């Protein structure tokens, strides 16, 4: 009967704890994916993981 | 022109002997300054004025 839940109960960064649990090599990939996602969100366009943010227009405010 | 000013005996406050212009190029951002470009324009001004940096004792920076 509970079906599902989606409430904003994230609070503390479970991302940080899950990365800490994961081996340090994995930390690079997870951080890479998080940064790519957030930068694509803020710059409104998808990005490459190696192209400079400068060539993506990341200004001072960005 | 300083020779003409001396020739006509006009009031002279000070003489400028060299001016230089330089651009930072592609810095980190659109407003980021370049230390290397500033040093380059300083060298260009010194060369154009025909004078040594040790001679100058007062510097009026952008600040
Ligand atoms: C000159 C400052 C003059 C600014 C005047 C703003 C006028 C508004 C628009 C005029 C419209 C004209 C009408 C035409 C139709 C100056 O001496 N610059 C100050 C020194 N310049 C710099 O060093 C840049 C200053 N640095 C910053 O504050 C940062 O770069 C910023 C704010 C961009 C943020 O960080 P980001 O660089 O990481």
């Amino acid at each position: 009967m509970f079906a599902s839940t989606g409430q904003r109960s994230r609070g503390p960064s479970k991302f940080r704890m899950e990365l800490l649990s994961l081996p340090q090599d994995e930390w690079a990939g997870r951080l890479r994916r998080l940064l790519v996602e957030q930068a694509s969100v803020i710059l409104r366009r998808t990005i490459d993981a190696d192209r400079s943010f400068i060539e993506y227009g990341l200004d001072s405010l960005g | 022109r300083l020779p003409d000013a001396l020739r006509d005996g006009n009031r002279i406050f000070a003489v400028v002997r060299g001016t230089a212009t330089n651009q930072d190029g592609r810095t980190e951002t659109l407003t980021m300054p370049s230390e290397d470009a500033q040093v380059a324009v300083y060298r260009a001004a010194l060369a154009a004025a025909g004078v040594q940096p040790e001679t100058v004792g007062v510097v009026e920076a952008h600040g």
